[PDB]
RNA sequence: UAUGCCAGCUGGUGGAUUGCUCGGCUCAGGCGCUGAUGAAGGACGUGCCAAGCUGCGAUAAGCCAUGGGGAGCCGCACGGAGGCGAAGAACCAUGGAUUUCCGAAUGAGAAUCUCUAACAAUUGCUUCGCGCAAUGAGGAACCCCGAGAACUGAAACAUCUCAGUAUCGGGAGGAACAGAAAACGCAAUGUGAUGUCGUUAGUAACCGCGAGUGAACGCGAUACAGCCCAAACCGAAGCCCUCACGGGCAAUGUGGUGUCAGGGCUACCUCUCAUCAGCCGACCGUCUCGACGAAGUCUCUUGGAACAGAGCGUGAUACAGGGUGACAACCCCGUACUCGAGACCAGUACGACGUGCGGUAGUGCCAGAGUAGCGGGGGUUGGAUAUCCCUCGCGAAUAACGCAGGCAUCGACUGCGAAGGCUAAACACAACCUGAGACCGAUAGUGAACAAGUAGUGUGAACGAACGCUGCAAAGUACCCUCAGAAGGGAGGCGAAAUAGAGCAUGAAAUCAGUUGGCGAUCGAGCGACAGGGCAUACAAGGUCCCUCGACGAAUGAC
RNA sequence: GCAUGGCAAGUCUAACCGGAGUAUCCGGGGAGGCACAGGGAAACCGACAUGGCCGCAGGGCUUGCCCGAGGGCCGCCGUC
């Protein structure tokens, strides 16, 4: 049995005095009425802030952490096995509707890897090299200077 | 259709030429064999036997066939009014069985005997 | 008010074993499964790998998921495993149902709860 | 496991591997959900006329004549819900979404589970079906599809000690209530479900309570009418195998 | 025991309830224009008897033909009389005939009539004559172009909101509108007419930066289709009416060429299957309508009736639904299967006729002006500097030029050619047809199951109800008595039932008449709850209860 | 938010397409949404698959002592 189903006979259906549930007065005005007066509490404050650059001048990079790559080395058998050699671009999803692929350095790298991507974070290298691996910046990646 | 309201409606409001089918009665064993049909449209000439009402068992000649009310009058199947007069007690054909046909009409006989069509 | 007849039987069986054998885990696990679904365990392999030890049956009062890497040779016992989870585990160890575990160890000994 | 195959005479004629799906654990809750959804999804939207009771300029006289402030026209109360001939306060509405969603995976699991309930004789009998057989479901040679006469299917079923279920469904019930006024006067027990592979069995379909289906599209309602698992089924050699990959 | 209180009984009153459904409500599919060749609508007529409805129109519930259909028929509507039908009626489909007056209403006028040959009025053509033609008005909504609120929200209120909503003016169709880039701008080595649907997204943008308002490109789909002029170069090579003769139009340009895969011209290569025009002309599919169509009306019992129970039997590519004196696959209509016709798809697709695609070189020959663009003032929009439009003023270039890419200018780059035009399909609606339903079931559902937009109200605009059910069959009560009496009553007849006898299935409560039990003319008012006494009680559906004594014997507890 | 259920580092399809027993239903459709990294107005940069100590449930042992998921207090890392 639901709460609704138990209201018959109650008269006020949980509203308290029958004088309460009327028009918008019972809500202090309609919608966000009073967000700066009687109901200012917990409301975002008033005001403008910052700016926005045009959407067609904005770049959306596709990122991935070494942790994701590294954990799936063996499973990624469909990708080079050298002295592994993996082109991140062939690994990252949504890597099409993105302007470039960037490898981030979150996690560990328990293997020696030769990674190919448009860009890497400082920590991404330090780890990949630290595990006897190498990092190769793509032709597009040749936009750092 | 499948809806009862429409079914009864199509029956009560059917035009005259479509009411003949509302006065059809099953044929005797012989006649079914003779004309290759299970039933026919009861004519005011045929002979029929009552198989259901209070007059079940009686046989007689059909004296009248009312298409408007989809009912038939059979000789001797009557009720006695208060004044004493005798009036027919209308019968639904589905409670009757034809045991002898009146083929005085070439078309009916022709229709009955044809195979592609039934009477 | 569980809806799944199997989960319901698992719980009954989990209580039978705890009450009849020298096990406190089974009844313990039974109490947690009785709790709302949102509180049940949802564990990835990366966590089993970090706190499990061989020859010690891992007991998950929930479901096991496939993220991370498991290398230790352990017998993981859970209410259910995702397809990938049961695959990775079976490679380096073994995936088992609480129903099996309860049968091969009613006393519920040498077992570690993970969530 | 293995399932015994039968020929149109009803004699054993070899046997085949009962596919793995029939081993799927029976889940009456999932099956019930699936049936509940198919049943809801074919329901038609309805609702009272949105202007019903509103076609009137009726007005209240307010205070003054010792009368309740009820809109009136020609001395008659109207429009308001407490007024005879007034609008319906919270009536059925056409805009209401009367359908139920169901994840494809969850739905498919239900089909498999319903298929599996078909292989458990005890369940099938608990569901209500009448039969003096031990093995279930009933598997038959693909020549079953070539049958044409209903009675020829009767003979086979009697030879298979399964015709008793049709005798069960050979009783219609004239329901209580006004469903009758809307064309729902009768109802009847569900009997045997025939699952063929090329086309539904035209020869079996008219059997009392019988349902016919094709392995490629047989659904949960087919396997578990009303959501109750364990329908006495009869598959076709090929149907049995094609159903294996649902 | 008067007046009277409480409960019940018999009979009323009343029309709840239960059951029933010829009406609603909603959804889905199909279909879709009518009118001066006088529509839609209205008025008045029209029947043997005819008030209402329906039909019809002085040939008036109908006339003729072809096909279907069939032994009956003369509408709703069960009367009386009479008639029609084998000379094949009724009825149905298609086509035709008749079709009063008012009505856009059109000779003039007028509350449906009148007065003395009429496209009135506005137009095009014109034989300049109303000679040939067009327009007008209607249609449930849908659609296109204009005009355009307020209540309301912002807890007041002015910008904002409600909302380009309500409502108004004009107009088309079966669908409208849009539409082959002076596009887009995931900026690209990329997309490639237009609707619409899903999404992009409550994102960008707007905003007393408050409340609120709110796209697009793209993407996935649906459906797909692309062309014609102006000019250049030609210059009467042309068009319209008429059978013809003949007439009219047309150098202020008919016609050819041509249309950003730019074109033309001069000189060449090659070739056409592009396009445009016309001819032919479906399959399939969908919707509807129709034909055909299996198998019990066997026994016994109950009943007024078998469609019930028990027994025996049968069909099924048919066990949807309905009817029939009660629960029916097999009694009747239908239903499955198969088959036929019409409508839509569609004058579409295919096919065929003709035309002829395209390429090189040269040539500043052509290519839409109050325009592009700027400024003042307004409105509008998400459009912010960067929306769309109106208004006042100003105002260009000529492809070697010009516009666009979300502030302005200049260069570069990329895209694209405005100021001419047409265009199928995919989408909206629901009048009309058919189908459907966990919708309502006569105070419900439409206002309307019935005389329903009826009766009735208002000067008018406009407002607007209520009314369903005899029975299997009318067998709808003969005869007699009474009475002023076709009334009513009594007796009687019918039927299973008249407590089914006319708003005639059932028949609640309030309440009324009569009456039974209890109380009652010396007595006090939330009408009762719980205890206990009196009196009252056919059966059934409850069977317990009382006294002596004895056993057990909590708290408590004596003489 | 919550209860239940499927699937799970993923999850769900929308319109719509094919089939069919033709509004149900079977198959297809991942466009796109939310989740899988954050911080910053922006430019732009880009993180603990565990380093320490407590310790509940549970497990172990030779019955106070170990292991101690979750949890608790810290460290440390990304960014302004
Ligand atoms: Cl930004
Ligand atoms: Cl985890
Ligand atoms: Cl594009
Ligand atoms: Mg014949
Ligand atoms: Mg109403
Ligand atoms: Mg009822
Ligand atoms: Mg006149
Ligand atoms: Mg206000
Ligand atoms: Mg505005
Ligand atoms: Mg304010
Ligand atoms: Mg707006
Ligand atoms: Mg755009
Ligand atoms: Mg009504
Ligand atoms: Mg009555
Ligand atoms: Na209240
Ligand atoms: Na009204
Ligand atoms: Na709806
Ligand atoms: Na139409
Ligand atoms: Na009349
Ligand atoms: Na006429
Ligand atoms: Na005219
Ligand atoms: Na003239
Ligand atoms: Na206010
Ligand atoms: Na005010
Ligand atoms: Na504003
Ligand atoms: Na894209
Ligand atoms: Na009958
Ligand atoms: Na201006
Ligand atoms: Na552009
Ligand atoms: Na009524
Ligand atoms: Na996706
Ligand atoms: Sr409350
Ligand atoms: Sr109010
Ligand atoms: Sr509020
Ligand atoms: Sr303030
Ligand atoms: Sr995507
Ligand atoms: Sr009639
Ligand atoms: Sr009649
Ligand atoms: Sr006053
Ligand atoms: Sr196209
Ligand atoms: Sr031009
Ligand atoms: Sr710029
Ligand atoms: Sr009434
Ligand atoms: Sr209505
Ligand atoms: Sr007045
Ligand atoms: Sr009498
Ligand atoms: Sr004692
Ligand atoms: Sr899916
Ligand atoms: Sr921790």
């Amino acid at each position: 049995t639901s709460k609704k189903k138990r209201q018959r006979g109650s008269r006020t259906h949980g509203g308290g005095s029958h004088k309460n549930r009327r028009g918008a007065g019972h809500r202090g005005g309609r919608g966000d009425a009073g967000r700066d007066k009687h109901e200012f509490h917990n409301h975002e404050p008033l005001g403008k802030s910052g700016f926005k650059r045009p959407q067609k001048v904005q770049e959306e990079a596709a990122t991935i952490d070494v942790r994701e790559i590294d954990e799936n080395v063996t499973l990624l058998a469909a990708d080079d096995v050298a002295e592994f050699r993996v082109d991140v671009r062939d690994v990252v999803e949504e890597a099409d509707d993105a302007d470039y692929v960037k490898v981030l350095g979150a996690g560990q790298v328990r293997h020696e890897l030769t990674l190919i991507a448009d860009d890497f974070s400082e920590g991404a290298r330090e780890k990949v090299e630290g595990a006897g691996g190498s990092v190769e910046l793509t032709d597009l990646g040749e936009e750092r200077q | 259709s499948k809806q009862p309201d429409k079914q009864r409606k199509s029956q009560r409001r059917a035009p005259l030429h479509e009411r003949h089918k509302q006065v059809r009665a099953t044929l005797s064993a012989d006649l079914r064999e003779e004309y290759g049909q299970r039933n026919v449209r009861v004519n005011a000439g045929d002979t029929v036997e009552v198989l259901r009402g209070d007059f079940a068992g009686e046989e007689g000649e059909v004296i009248n066939v009312d298409l408007d009310k989809a009912v038939i009058h059979v000789e001797d199947v009557t009720l006695e009014k208060t004044d004493g007069e005798e009036v027919p007690r209308p019968l639904d054909t589905s409670n009757v069985r034809v045991t002898d046909l009146d083929l005085e009409d070439e078309k009916r006989e022709a229709r009955l005997e044809s195979e592609d069509d039934s009477a | 008010s569980k809806t799944n007849p199997r989960l319901s039987s698992l719980i009954a069986d989990l209580k039978s074993a705890a009450r009849s054998s020298g096990g406190a885990v089974w009844g313990d696990v039974a109490e947690r499964l009785e709790k709302p679904r949102r509180t049940h365990a949802e564990v990835n392999l990366g966590r089993i790998e970090r706190y499990a030890q061989e020859d010690e049956t891992v007991v998950v009062p929930g479901k096991v998921l496939g993220s991370g890497v498991l290398q230790k040779d352990v017998t993981v016992a859970a209410v259910d495993f995702s397809g990938t989870a049961e695959t990775k585990i079976d490679q380096v160890g073994e995936a088992v149902s609480l129903e099996q575990a309860i049968e091969n160890n009613p006393e519920g000994s040498h077992v570690r709860v993970i969530r | 496991m293995q399932a015994t195959i039968y020929d149109l005479d009803g004699n054993t004629d070899g046997e085949v591997d009962l596919p793995d799906v029939f081993e799927t654990p029976v889940r009456s809750d999932l099956i019930g959900k699936a049936v509940r959804a198919a049943q809801a999804n074919r329901k038609q939207d309805y609702g009272s006329d949105e202007y019903a009771g509103l076609r009137t300029p009726a007005e209240s006289f307010g205070s003054g004549r010792g009368q309740a402030h009820v809109p009136k026209l020609d001395g008659r109360a109207r429009r308001v819900p407490q007024a005879v001939k007034g609008r319906s306060a919270h009536p059925p509405k056409t805009e209401k979404d009367r359908s139920l969603d169901l994840n494809d995976k969850e739905r498919q699991l239900a089909v498999r589970s319903a298929l599996a309930a078909t292989a458990d004789a005890d369940l099938v009998a608990d569901r209500g079906h009448e039969f003096d057989r031990d093995e279930v479901p009933v598997v038959v040679s693909d020549d079953f599809e070539d049958l044409v006469k209903t009675q020829e299917v009767v003979s086979l079923l009697e030879a298979l000690d399964v015709h008793a279920d049709i005798d069960r469904a050979d009783e219609t019930k004239i329901k209580a209530g006004q469903g009758s006024a809307r064309g729902r006067k009768y109802r009847r027990p569900a009997s045997i479900l025939f699952v063929t592979s090329d086309e539904p069995s035209t020869a079996a379909r008219n059997l009392a309570g019988a349902d016919v289906a094709t392995a490629s599209e047989v659904n949960t309602e087919d396997l578990a009418p009303g959501g109750a698992p364990g329908r006495l089924t009869v598959f076709t050699e090929s149907a049995l195998a094609e159903v294996a990959e649902r």
